[PDB]
């Protein structure tokens, strides 16, 4: 059992075992959801509260990454804030080389291969952290997410964390083709409502953001009186 | 500054620009630069005022001194001789690119071209100046021989708009004189009617798209406006 101390080594069945336990950081965090209209792209995240006594906007999970885009983290947030920093790079680099909004895929296969690279070299540990990325450039509405390996994929729903079993059933039974940005905040916080646990997590509060048409393609919080 | 001189059936007009400026200055926006030789030759003159206003004092002096000693008016042909002459004699100390034009009984319009280096050569029209480059491709698009008076005079008006609307050492009024057997006529046409401009142009009406707003978008459309 010495195959588990470092990113470098595989195992004799064929699996890197520090990649897989920096993704049980991110199974035993709190849950995140998102869904893809035909608008536009919502987010919703839990906060899990560590005291009574924050500021409102402590320790956000969500953060715009350019005019029409923006990240959430589920698992270790300052983690998450590393990528958000890159991400942030990438989408300025498009803009002032190619003159061009970063394509949704785009940054979503640039945030991918950089989360892979710490999964190569001794001296480096993986992220324990998952992106959800939603976009709205030339490309339309989309949304991805990338875990700790550097895999990524796109989606018309999803979720993560410690919630996500129960809450993929409940995703499992929205019409995606037909549903709008006003009636996808109010369904997406009654599911993270309903799995929060009360007996584990006695204090928490939802964030949530989108973008769409009615916002003009800006990325942004929702205005808190829409819960 | 444009000057021009183009002959016609039975006779010559004479055309330019009045502006003098030392580069991006304008010392004097209403100059002159068609002078008189004699009844029905006129200069227009190129270069340093300083040298053309003495040379062609200098013409017009020996050309009244011949008319009297003959008791005859005198001919272009010899006008643009002892023009060429003073040009020539004084090259290397001196910048000066002139064109003689007139009326005669004997040869009728005539035009003769005197640039920097002192030749002389007799042509159908001659261009002189900064704004003469502008101008080559006008005429061998637009020009013909034999148009009549009133032709040449619309005709040399326009062209000398257009060198000045884009050359920045030409610009002002336009002044013409055309020369035939009757009385000399003279023009002078103000900015505010030139026959042609950029700032009137309508395809030139719409602003160039450099400054668009910042957007979700590649598309261009439009220039900002207002403040976010």
């Amino acid at each position: 059992t010495e195959h588990d101390q470092s990113t470098d080594i595989f195992s004799a069945d064929g699996r890197v075992f520090q990649v897989e336990y920096a993704c049980k950081a991110v199974d035993n965090g709190s849950t995140a959801v998102a869904a893809c209209c035909t608008d536009g792209v919502v987010v919703a995240v839990e906060k899990i509260l560590t005291s009574r006594m924050l500021e409102e906007g402590s320790n956000d999970r969500i953060h715009a990454v350019d005019r029409q885009a923006g990240v959430c983290i589920c698992g270790m947030l300052p983690d998450g804030r590393a990528v958000v920093s890159r991400a942030r790079a990438e989408a300025e680099n498009s803009r002032d080389v190619f003159a061009t909004p970063i394509p949704g895929s785009v940054l979503a296969s640039r945030i991918g291969e950089f989360m892979h690279v710490y999964t190569t070299h001794y001296a480096y540990r993986p992220f324990g952290c998952s992106v959800i990325i939603a976009s709205y450039a030339d490309d339309g509405p989309q949304l991805f997410v990338s875990d700790p390996s550097g895999t990524v994929a796109g989606y018309y729903g999803i979720a993560l964390g410690k919630g996500k079993t129960v809450a993929k059933t409940e995703l499992e039974k929205l019409n995606f083709k037909s549903i709008t940005c006003d009636e996808a905040v109010v369904k997406l916080t009654k599911i993270l409502h309903d799995v929060h646990d009360k007996s584990k997590d006695k204090l928490y509060e939802l964030e949530v953001a989108w973008v769409c048409n009615k916002s003009n393609c800006v990325f942004q919080h929702v205005p808190n009186d829409m819960i | 500054t444009t000057i021009m001189a183009v002959a016609f059936k039975g006779g010559v007009v004479l055309a330019a620009d009045s502006r003098t400026s030392t580069g991006t200055y304008v010392v004097n926006r209403a100059s002159n630069k068609l002078t008189k030789l004699a009844e029905k030759i006129y200069c227009c003159r190129s270069g340093s005022a300083a040298d053309t206003q003495a040379l062609a004092e200098q013409t017009a002096n020996y050309l009244e001194s011949y008319e009297i000693d003959t008791s005859k008016p005198v001919n272009v042909t010899t006008a643009a001789n002892i023009f060429k002459k003073l040009c020539y004699m004084n090259k290397w100390n001196i910048s000066a690119g002139i064109i003689v034009a007139g009326y005669d009984p004997l040869n009728g319009g005539s035009v003769y071209s005197i640039p920097s280096g002192g030749s002389c050569v007799k042509l159908d029209y001659a261009l002189g100046g900064s704004g003469s480059i502008f101008l080559y491709s006008f005429f061998d698009a637009n020009y013909k021989t034999g148009m009549s008076k009133e032709e040449c005079v619309c005709f040399c008006q326009r062209a000398v708009a257009h060198a000045y609307s884009r050359d920045g050492s030409s610009g002002g009024l336009i002044r013409t004189i055309a020369l035939h057997q009757g009385e000399p006529e003279d023009m002078t046409i103000p900015w505010t009617k030139t026959p042609y401009c950029m700032e009137k142009d309508p395809k030139y009406r719409d602003l160039a798209v450099q400054n668009p707003p910042f957007s979700s978008s590649a598309k261009i459309t439009v220039n900002q406006s207002r403040s976010e």
